[PDB]
């Protein structure tokens, strides 16, 4: 229906926003500089800037694993207000990476994305503000996009007091600080101000106060109050801009509530309007004002790369700004050039924080098409600017009717991080003071139709209409039957009926986030159950073999050409060969061109056959060791249309979104084998190839340089089976496309380990065994047990084109490999909407209950679950899809009944079964006494299971947290360090974990021994665990306890931190102090 | 274990930290200190001479070897470096040996000061804002007579508004007592010893009967402040500080990452700190030039505060990131913080950590390892089997078998798998039954195999479930778990008197539905029989409802569903007989006789689900 | 309008702590000493929302508050020591005394117990409530011999009448038992409070040094511990454990 | 249970009803218009801020 226009480029343009504006806007700002004398000025020339053609691209980029950017490059202005020296010439300022074709900025090695983030908008508010007894208080507050913060209050008593940067001094020189004119206040407040005239205890002196008090009264204590002392104090608050703004915005709202004229393009702050404060507080005080809203985007707002990329620019260059003033003015500067005076490199590094390291990034997760949705889109107040994480702590997370229409309540992590991550409205868009977009379609007073205008509003707030919700029974063009319909006024939904309201749904869903949407039917499904479920999609897996769901809530199509693993024609053409590895308006020669040039254009070079070049990806390591390689879909010589997706990746086959497959699903407790929670599938998963990850991820390897004596890899040494040595290659390297299966061998590490203080037997032994050989050693690459994989690729170099290598380091060995690998047992897989599944066993395609046509079934279930869980209408699916599979049935159609508004759901299904079942021709995949339900003739021997129960299609969809990479345990190995204890960090040798919380349930039955030990002679005692390691294979009585030492070197810390302890025996000579060190 | 006994614990003291750290050697000499700061030399690789990881006075580095060279083997036992200090070993001795910054000035500890209870302020009866500025000495306090002439004791003032105080000495010698006003931090050293704890406390004491309200509440501690302290006799001056102690070296240790990126540590870095404010200092000493430079770095000299705790009282120093540097202070001190989880809650090793999926299939008493994690598990007592019967031979080399993947092992592995208890844990631990033992199966896979009965205990459902294969690993630790952990050593939750143990709902439901009834299916009428195995005969004959209640012999007493011993359709008549429907169950009498017929009256399916019962707990 | 401060998703995991340490459930402190009846709606007469409590034996009622949000409501059948006048268990240490003080016609243990189990047993019965209020169980193994250890320690004061101290919060059993030797070898048995804690004021002060830093406290906890010699010994279960002596609770804790 | 109505099956029962604070009912009538005093007056008595 209406088109809901690409999420995905907020950022784009508003990022794209930036530079087509902010590069300057800043900088100019700030543009004019000169020797501290003032003489010799060079500028940032503010204007007619400059950048050239980075040959880098994203793979080129991703080529050398370095980071994408554009070589960035300004002129100055000239010289001096000296003699009016020019020596303009451009000057290289900050060369830096930038969005990318995937929505990343390709920077080093990867490609992360930026989250955006909420907060506190400007401005200047105040709380209401209450007490021990009831009676109340009034208290004010400032804050610009960036600053301190301008605070107010009430001593119970028409007070005030100013606290600013200090949280010192019940301080209040209002007025007796700046704007010190004779009785201003009655002229600016007028209303009550201080009971009309002032208190006791306040005075209001200013000649030595303005400047000069409470800036050094009580403040900043000790010299004398110079009265410039507190006066270029207080520019050093405020006036100076470079160290405040509002942020023009800040003005925009902050005289726009505050309302008063200050339009005055000033992003820095007057007078006046704080009086406007202070009376509006005190105007709030006597009940004449409202509270300020202190939650939402009422006070809250996003931001976005933009002005992150924009706030540290101005900083970063604010540092500059220093350096250079005395770089510029360090001694001589008649020649002395701009081009001398510009150390770009704080710039470019800094920046290169901001993507690379400012906590911001992640590492855009890319585990499925729609995850880089989400996470196109998600955002937090997690920020440099944020909150804490635990000391933000409740309305924060809360909800807030704003929420509706702007954000999704369906994402929600469930962590200790979680209710911070603004879904994003399905449709928001934002404004210049990121204020983002929810429509509020008008319906005159009962007629709709959408041919009035606005439709488009409600940015971030509202309208004091009360005002109509999404759906309701819209009728025939529009007259909005309910009688007496409820819609919102603000944050409440009265109700009333063709008058009042006007808007309403642009569509019966603004408030979801990319996954949130997936649920077919969720107007059948709890909100409380709708959530993780949700989220198990936002990060499904992929597989190998794509298929569009089945049925049909097709939102999304589109949205997966968002993502980008599909590709929409740039351009235009149809297709000539079309060729897997090279489709082509590219240099095709031919009609791809055509169209390739349909009503042509230029700088797209329509100049000859047309000539859309662009290469398709195979399967590539995702920042997730994710993969997915498209396909080339489009056959040759098809018409197209410009930028309609013609690529098939990863999960579409065509513009939609490959999640699962589709499978008849009885419920059924049978023989157990699952009975929450517990899948069981049958053996033809693995025999239908599908259900099959593939995954490849790093490994590499690198060798030193030792300055211990520099060491190579190898081409061998010893024990080498050529057996190992073969699939080897001509350095001791790895041939790829080469099969490799559990302690396989990459490729050939040559160490250091010299034997000088040869090991006691050790000259000998060598010498008596009866070989001489030597310690050059080997910790060449041995890849993990259990990969078998064949090998699949590899980036590799060395010193020579500049190994672009992490220094200290010779040369890169990285390399890797996948599998084509197929679903097993406790593979979380489950479906979209309150889901989580693992699997006992898998089995006899035979055994497995089958169909009265004759089929068998493919998915028990259990049956308690869904009524359990409270999802309904998972049958729903089942059933709807059962059609579709009965008489290949698509649907694509939004979630919520709203067709006549009730149980229509129903009515569909009994439908397009019936007439399915009806022309299905057997007419007993339907019983009209089984409306719904099917027989069950399939006990262990095909009995007839009794009651007809109910099966039809789901959409199982598996997850990630395969055994492979979650399995895990170990016998031992490297300790720590420090405890020189062994150490889980999930890896190979993880630490069995361990949980003390267990020692606090061990002891319930005590016993010692398994705690002796157990504790010991797996954490301290060396000699204990080592002692162990024989007992065994030594036929001994494993001992006795160590006695920890773990122990003793906390009780050493202590000693050393003020202990003593004469732990000792005491049977001895007056006990003593035995040496227990 | 019997050489330790029962650790007592004081305050500290220098002298009697001067009893450790130093270690006089046969050069004669006496080698404790440490002077001047320091790591390794960048390009040799190992610490100097003082040295923050000295490998002389510390020992060791390439274990048994001589910093000054020409020292290679071992068996010495005594070596000396003739020529240097090194004193070797194993290198293990190193971890062994403390040092100490030796303060010039006798700074004070932290951990009284600031203290949440303050002790040092307390006593001396100095307000810790009061001693607060002694430090930090931003106002000396009149020390000790020092005030003959007038001025007053207890007192306090800053320089500048003493200078102006003694001035006089121009002329003026009203300085008959000739004692300085307090000077700095030192004075309150001054006054922890010298000052009679005895004579005062009794002094308290008699105080006591005096009104005792709000000041009482010190009182009454001073008493204990004193008396805690009167348990030793100790000095109180070991609170402020003469010299440090300082941890060995190769537990701060540096670290290697190849590169150029060698972490290092962050304790080190406050010596680093504070070795040199302390040298340097005294370093100045000597030239004695102004206190500007000198008093003003006493400050900068307990300043050491922040090594002991980067956080109490000063701002924190900053960190690769304006971190709280994790104070020496700050290793032991969280959950998170070494002490309890680094003993109390080790990670520790041999055990599996493998997901949970459902495997419902084994039994309860035992549960199911997969081989993913089948070898590990028990290689200990598996290599040592597999030779031990000769299969073959040493290590590396005999376990050739394993990674040669043949079967021997897999087999053998089994045969020393059954009968070997093994316990597991839910990734909570929950409660005592939450880590139950169960017997080991020799199954393949990477996820678990267990018995759903109890799930509840562990309550680990099966959705993404993740827990860990512990195992034993004394002998007799096999008997924590052979009869006394082990699924089959519960019935119920040592919580509360009830068996939680039961077949799931699902199970349950197969009960139920076994004992309910369709109309429908309500055939068999007069399908009685002896109630053995006839009946379900009578139901693999099917022709019956699995709930068609036919009446069925058993004298034996039989829960009826309703009342069964009550007159309901009587027909007592003569040569016996007295015959009353009794609902479910139906003899007839017999005056000279007795009851027989019995007649239980309900389902074949009801005494099926009623029959595997006996049997089944033990027949 | 008075609205809901009530509940019903109420007395949960926070319902309980509140307590567990004993802090002050609703803050009260009604008084005792034995009238108790009706008494008009506030003590004597009433009036346009005066506010009194109750009275009948005696000489006198005891007088504070009554608000709307907070009632007694018993008329007579008033019972001290026990049965909170206005109705509220609150810091208990001052019904605790409200207890033994009226349970001072008993010498102090016998019938202080019968404060003592009373609030103890009270307690138990009071955590017991939300637990079947919430559909679950408790034991007295689970809750009594908890709620039991959580008093053990009197409040001395006087406690020089035993050449000891005043405001010494030791426990009792014990230490009186040699207030018993002070009542048996002369002089005087002392005289004190037995008074409820809370688990962190009988823990973290029983434990000490080795028993101590590790749980509610640390840094100057333990290390304090050496401003007084006080030893420790690796009896706690616990205190072994930091060690790996084998603990008691272990055959060999009793078969040696 | 607790009381219920009758326009036809009543008013709340469950959640279990075998403890009511002072804040306000809201007046912004319900019909836009001069609101007055018709039937009534505002006393002032003053009795919570000893103002009004």
């Amino acid at each position: 229906a209406f088109l809901l226009p690409d999420l995905i480029e907020i950022q784009r343009s508003s990022f794209r926003w930036f530079l087509e504006e902010g590069l300057i806007e800043e900088l100019n700002s700030f543009s004019p500089i000169t020797d501290y004398t003032g003489k010799l000025e060079l500028h940032f020339l503010g204007h007619n800037y400059k950048l050239k053609e980075p040959k880098y691209s994203v793979e080129e980029a991703k080529r050398r694993d370095s980071t994408y950017a554009v070589q960035m490059y300004v002129p100055t202005r000239l010289l001096n207000k000296e003699t009016g020296d020019i020596k303009e010439q451009e000057v290289f300022i900050g060369d830096l990476p930038l969005m990318t074709d995937r929505g990343t900025f390709i920077i080093n090695g990867a490609e992360r994305v930026i989250v955006n983030q909420i907060v506190r908008s400007p401005g200047v508010y105040y709380k209401s503000e209450i007490d021990k007894n009831g009676r109340r208080t009034y208290s004010a507050s400032l804050i610009p996009n960036r600053g301190a913060w301008l605070k107010f209050e009430t001593d119970r008593n028409d007070l005030v007091w100013v606290r600013i940067d200090k949280t010192r001094k019940l301080s209040a020189q209002v007025l007796l600080k700046a704007l010190g004119l004779s009785d201003n206040e009655i002229f600016d407040a007028l209303r009550h101000p201080e009971y009309f005239q002032k208190t006791i205890e306040k005075e209001g002196q200013f000649s030595e106060e303005e400047a000069l008090m409470e800036l050094y009264r009580k403040l900043r204590p000790g010299e004398p109050p110079t009265v410039l002392g507190g006066q270029q104090l207080l520019d050093s608050r405020f006036f100076d801009p470079k160290r405040y703004d509002l942020g023009r915005v800040g003005r925009y709202k902050l005289n726009k509530k505050l309302r008063l004229s200050v339009p005055d393009t000033v992003r820095v702050l007057t007078s006046g309007d704080i009086l406007a404060a202070v009376d509006y507080l005190i105007n709030l005080e006597y009940d004449i004002g409202s509270i300020d809203d202190i939650d939402h985007l009422g006070n809250r707002r996003v931001r976005s790369v933009g002005e992150l990329l924009q706030n540290q620019v101005r900083v970063g260059l604010n540092r500059l700004e220093r350096i250079i003033r005395e770089r510029m003015t360090v001694s001589d500067a008649e020649v002395l050039t701009p081009a001398s005076l510009v150390n770009p490199k704080p710039l470019v590094a800094a920046i290169k924080e901001f993507f690379g390291s400012s906590q911001l990034s992640q590492f855009m997760d890319q585990t499925n098409p729609l995850a880089e949705l989400t996470h196109k889109r998600r955002l937090s107040a997690l920020g440099p600017g944020g909150l804490t994480r635990e000391r933000a702590g409740f309305a924060v997370r809360d909800i807030h009717p704003s929420h509706y229409g702007r954000i999704c309540p369906i994402e929600t992590p469930e962590g200790p991080n979680a209710g911070l991550i603004g879904s994003l409205a399905t449709h928001a868009r934002v404004n210049q003071y990121g204020f983002l977009e929810t429509p509020f379609r008008p319906v005159e007073n009962g007629r709709v139709r959408f041919d009035q205008p606005a439709a488009y509003m409600t940015a971030d707030e509202e309208d004091d209409l009360r005002v109509a919700p999404g759906d309701i029974p819209v009728d025939e063009n529009g007259y909005i039957i309910g009688p007496q319909v409820p819609v919102r006024y603000r944050q409440e939904f009265s109700t009333t009926t063709p008058e009042q309201v006007d808007y309403v749904a642009v569509s019966p869903v603004q408030i979801v986030s990319v996954a949130t949407s997936m649920i077919p039917f969720l107007e059948h499904d709890d909100a409380n159950r709708a959530l993780m479920g949700s989220n198990m999609q936002r990060q499904a897996v992929p597989l190998l073999k794509p298929e569009r769901p089945l049925v049909g809530t097709g939102l999304e199509a589109q949205g997966a050409r968002d993502s980008g693993m599909v590709i929409v024609s740039r351009t235009d053409g149809d297709v000539v060969y079309v060729d897997a590895t090279e489709i082509r308006v590219r240099v095709s020669g031919q009609l791809p061109t055509a169209s390739g040039k349909s009503t042509d254009n230029g700088q797209l070079t329509s100049q000859k056959g047309q000539e859309i070049r662009y290469t398709v990806s195979k399967y590539q390591r995702s920042n997730q060791d994710t993969c997915l390689n498209q396909k080339p879909l489009v056959r040759i010589g098809e018409r197209v249309v410009a930028g309609q997706v013609l690529a098939d990746g990863s999960s579409t086959e065509g513009g939609e979104l490959a999640l699962g497959q589709n499978i008849v699903v009885a419920y059924m407790p049978w023989e157990g084998y699952n009975y929450e929670d517990a899948i069981l599938i049958s053996e033809r998963l693995v025999q239908d190839d599908i259900y099959t990850s593939i995954h490849i991820e790093k490994y590499e390897i690198e060798a030193r340089q030792t300055k211990l004596g520099p060491e190579e890899i190898t081409r061998e040494i010893p024990n080498v089976g050529e057996d190992a040595l073969r699939q080897l290659d001509e350095q001791g390297i790895i041939r790829i496309g080469a099969w490799v299966e559990a302690g396989d061998i990459l490729v050939g590490k040559v160490t250091p380990k010299g034997e000088s203080d040869q090991p006691p037997e050790e000259k000998l032994l060598r010498a008596i065994f009866g070989e001489k050989a030597r310690d050059v050693r080997d910790n060449s690459l041995r890849v993990p047990n259990g990969e078998k994989g064949r090998v699949v690729d590899v980036r590799l170099f060395t010193r020579e084109q500049g190994d672009e290598l992490p220094p200290g380091a010779n040369m890169v060995v990285r390399v890797y490999v996948a599998q084509k690998r197929k679903i097993q047992v406790g593979d979380k897989m489950a479906g979209r909407h309150g889901n989580k599944g693992i699997i006992s066993r898998i089995l006899p395609i035979e055994d497995m209950p089958y169909l009265p046509d004759g089929s068998p079934v493919d998915i028990v279930l259990n049956p308690l679950g869904v009524p359990s869980r409270m999802n309904v209408g998972q049958v729903f699916e089942c059933l709807l899809g059962w059609a579709g599979h009965t008489l290949g049935v698509r649907f694509k159609i939004t979630p919520f009944d709203e067709m006549y508004g009730e149980e229509s759901s129903r009515r569909i299904v009994h439908g397009k079964l019936q007439e399915a079942r009806d022309e299905t021709g057997k007419d007993w995949v339907y019983n009209p006494d089984d409306p719904g339900k099917i027989m069950v003739y399939d006990g262990r021997t095909g009995e007839a299971f009794d009651r007809p129960v109910t099966i039809g299609v789901a959409y199982m969809l598996k997850l990630v947290h395969l055994v492979d990479d979650k399995i895990h345990a170990r016998s031992t190995g490297p300790y720590s360090l420090v405890t020189q204890q062994p150490l889980g960090g999930k890896a190979q040798q993880g630490g069995q974990r361990f949980g003390e919380m267990e020692v606090w349930a061990l002891e319930a039955f005590g016993a010692a021994y398994t705690l002796q030990e157990l504790l010991t002679v797996k954490s301290d005692d060396m000699q204990g665990r080592n002692e162990a390691l024989n007992a065994i294979v030594k036929g001994k009585a494993i001992p006795r306890p160590g006695t920890p030492e773990s122990f003793k070197v906390l009780m050493r810390e202590l000693q050393s931190l003020g202990l003593d302890i004469a732990v000792h025996k005491v049977e001895t000579q007056a006990d003593g102090s035995s040496l227990d060190v | 274990t019997n050489q330790f006994d029962y650790v007592k614990i004081g305050l500290a003291s220098p002298e009697r930290i001067r009893q450790w750290g130093e270690r006089t050697l046969p050069n004669g000499q006496v080698v404790g200190e440490v002077t001047k700061p320091e790591t390794i030399n960048y390009r040799t690789l190992k610490p100097e001479m003082d040295g923050l990881f000295c490998e002389r006075i510390f020992g060791p580095a390439k274990d048994w070897e001589c910093h000054c060279g020409k020292y290679k083997r071992v068996r010495h036992r005594g070596i000396v470096c003739e020529r240097c200090g090194v004193e070797v070993t194993e290198s293990r001795v190193r971890r062994h040996r403390m040092g100490y910054i030796k303060l010039a000035a006798p700074v004070a500890h932290v951990w009284y000061l600031k203290g949440i209870p303050s002790y040092i302020s307390i006593l001396l009866d100095m307000p810790l804002r009061d001693v607060e500025q002694i430090v930090y000495f931003n106002s000396y306090v009149v020390l000790s007579p020092g005030n003959a002439e007038t001025l007053t004791y207890k007192q306090l003032l800053s320089e500048d508004q003493w200078l102006e105080i003694e001035d006089q000495i121009y002329s003026e010698d009203s300085q008959l007592q000739g004692v300085e006003v307090g000077i700095g931090a030192e004075a309150l050293l001054r006054l922890l010893a010298d000052i009679n704890l005895e004579q005062e406390a009794e002094s308290l004491r008699e105080e006591i009967g005096s009104a005792k309200g709000q000041k009482r509440a010190k009182l009454i501690k001073r008493l204990r402040v004193i008396d805690n302290f009167i348990a030793t006799g100790s000095k109180p001056e070991w609170m402020v500080m003469t010299v440090i102690p300082v941890i060995p070296p190769d537990l701060r240790p540096m670290v290697q990452l190849d590169g150029g990126r060698f972490a290092t540590s962050d304790l080190n870095d406050l010596y680093r700190r504070v070795i040199n404010r302390n040298n340097r200092l005294a370093r100045l000493q000597e030239i004695l030039a102004p206190e500007i430079i000198v008093r003003n770095e006493k400050r900068m000299l307990q300043e050491v505060d922040a090594l002991i705790d980067n956080g109490r009282r000063g701002r924190t120093v900053v960190g690769a990131n304006n971190r709280p540097l994790k104070s020496l202070s700050d290793i032991i001190e969280g959950k998170q913080g070494r002490f309890r989880q680094n003993l109390l809650g080790k990670r520790v090793d041999y055990s599996g950590r493998s997901v949970i999926v459902v495997g419902p299939k084994l039994k309860i008493h035992q549960c199911g390892l997969p081989r993913e994690m089948a070898i590990e598990l028990f290689q200990p007592f598996v290599i040592n089997r597999l030779i031990r019967s000769g299969m073959v031979n040493n290590i590396k080399a005999a376990k050739k078998l394993i990674s040669r993947n043949d079967p021997s092992v897999w087999d053998v592995l089994e045969e020393v798998i059954e009968g070997h208890p093994v316990m597991l844990n839910r990734a909570p631990t929950l409660h005592r039954l939450g880590i139950q033992a169960f017997e080991p199966i020799l199954v393949e896979g990477r996820a678990i195999q267990l018995h759903p009965l109890v799930c509840p205990a562990f309550n680990a459902d099966f959705d993404g479930d993740q827990m860990a294969v512990h195992v034993p690993l004394s002998l007799e630790s096999q008997a924590e778990a052979r009869l006394l952990m082990l699924a089959s050593n519960n019935i119920l939750s040592p919580a509360t008197g009830r068996p939680i143990i039961t077949p799931s709902q699902d199970m349950v439901l197969g009960a139920y539905y076994l004992t309910a009834e369709n109309p429908g299916a309500t055939k068999g009428a007069g399908k009685y029989f002896a109630s053995l195995d006839d009946v379900i005969m009578a139901f693999q004959q099917e022709q019956i409802d699995l709930h068609a209640y036919v009446y069925v012999r058993f004298d034996g007493d039989v829960e009826s569903d309703q009342p069964d011993t009550e007159p309901v359709k009587v027909t007592t008549n003569e040569d016996g007989s007295r015959t009353v429907l009794y609902k479910y169950r139906r003899v007839r009498e017999d005056a000279q006789g007795n009851v027989i017929s019995q007649y239980i009256y309900t389902t074949p399916g009801r005494v099926i689900y009623n029959k595997a019962i006996q049997e089944a707990l033990a027949s | 309008f008075e609205r809901a401060k009530t509940g019903d998703i109420i007395q949960g995991l926070p319902r309980i702590e509140e307590l567990l340490e004993a802090r002050k459930p609703k803050e009260a402190c009604i008084l005792a000493k034995r009238g108790g009846e009706v008494k008009v709606v506030y003590g004597d007469g009433d009036e346009a929302i005066a506010i009194k409590v109750i009275e009948s034996n005696g000489v006198v009622t005891d007088y504070p508050l009554g608000p709307g949000q907070n009632l007694a409501m018993p008329d007579g059948s008033v019972v001290p020591a026990g049965q909170p006048l206005s109705d509220g268990p609150s810091n208990p240490h001052e019904i605790l005394e409200v207890f033994f003080s009226l349970g001072s016609e008993d010498g102090v243990y016998a019938c202080a117990s019968h404060a003592l189990q009373k609030v103890q047993t009270f307690l138990v019965n009071e955590v017991q409530m939300v637990y079947q209020s919430q559909g679950i169980d408790i034991a007295d193994k689970h809750i009594e011999v908890i709620v039991r250890q959580m008093t053990n320690k009197v409040r001395i004061d006087d406690g020089g009448d035993t050449t000891m101290l005043p405001g010494e919060l030791v426990e009792l059993r014990q230490v009186e038992q040699v207030n018993e030797a002070m009542a048996i070898t002369g002089g005087a048995r002392a005289q004190y409070t037995p008074v409820l804690l809370g688990i962190t004021k009988a823990s973290l002060n029983t434990d000490s040094f080795i028993s101590a830093a590790s749980f509610q406290e640390t840094t100057r906890v333990l290390t304090e511990a050496a401003i007084e010699g006080k030893s420790d010994w690796l009896r706690g279960l616990k205190e072994n454990v930091i060690i790996g002596r084998l603990i008691p609770a272990g055959t060999g804790y009793n078969t040696y | 249970i607790v009381d219920g109505q009758q326009v036809k099956k009543g008013q709340l029962l469950a959640e279990v009803a075998l403890n009511t604070e002072k804040a306000v009912k809201d007046v912004a009538s319900d019909l836009a218009g001069e609101v007055k005093f018709a039937e009534v007056v505002p006393e002032q008595k003053t009795d919570r801020q000893g103002n009004t």
